[PDB]
């Protein structure tokens, strides 16, 4: 399959036409999505198969082919950038500084962006380039917009 | 049966569409990976 660095679409046939249930990043031979996009199912990426290697439903992480590889995390100060995915709408930045999920077990980067479910796994990136986490974990506030979680795992 | 479609490079991107406010709220988390606001 494709192995080539960078962003991708998470697509069923199961369901009416093709359908964008999420996104992913592919890095050092390793892919990357969201536990609630996949459910831990394997995935095909042309003839090649993706079989599951880590997750956890709690940080709604996923990895596959390897253990999760990115590491990079909010410096707590600068804007980002979503590489927002949209289904059947082309790739798109939107740069942003985000808020906080401030819970019993410390501070979460938050970003203040709306976008439809489909693109749950959409990177969120520092001005290295570098994955911080990914969108699309979060909460529906006060007003009725949703907020993300920047959702990053372990490197171990 | 899912498949992945390549999208784009991982590329921060000069002078894009800048947009969205930054609110600090209080959250849980629960076992199964849902955030609440706790008032
Ligand atoms: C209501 C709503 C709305 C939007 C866009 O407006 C959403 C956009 C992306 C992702 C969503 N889902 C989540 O944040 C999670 C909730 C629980 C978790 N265990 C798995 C998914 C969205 N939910």
């Amino acid at each position: 399959g494709e192995t080539t660095d960078g962003v991708y679409r998470v697509m069923t046939r199961r369901l009416l036409g093709s359908t964008q249930v999420g996104v992913g990043v592919m890095q050092e031979g390793v892919f990357h999505t969201m536990w609630h996009v996949t459910k831990g199912a394997a995935l095909r990426s042309g003839e090649g198969r993706l079989d599951p290697y880590w997750g956890d439903v709690k940080q709604d992480l996923v990895s596959y082919c390897g253990p999760w590889k990115l590491d990079a995390a909010w410096d707590g100060l600068s804007e980002v950038q979503l590489l927002a995915v949209p289904p059947g709408e082309r790739a798109k930045n939107i740069q942003t500084l985000p808020g906080i999920f401030k819970t019993k077990d410390g501070d979460i980067g938050a970003v203040a962006l709306d976008y439809p479910a489909g693109t749950s796994g959409s990177p969120i990136l520092d001005k290295c380039g570098r994955v911080i986490g990914l969108y699309g974990n979060g909460v529906v506030i006060k007003n009725g917009s949703y907020v993300s979680a920047i959702t990053q795992g372990k490197r171990e | 049966d899912m498949y992945i479609e390549r999208a784009g490079d991982i590329t921060w991107e000069k002078d894009a569409e800048v947009t969205g406010n930054s609110p600090r709220l209080d959250v849980a988390l629960d076992e199964s990976g849902d955030f609440s606001l706790v008032e």
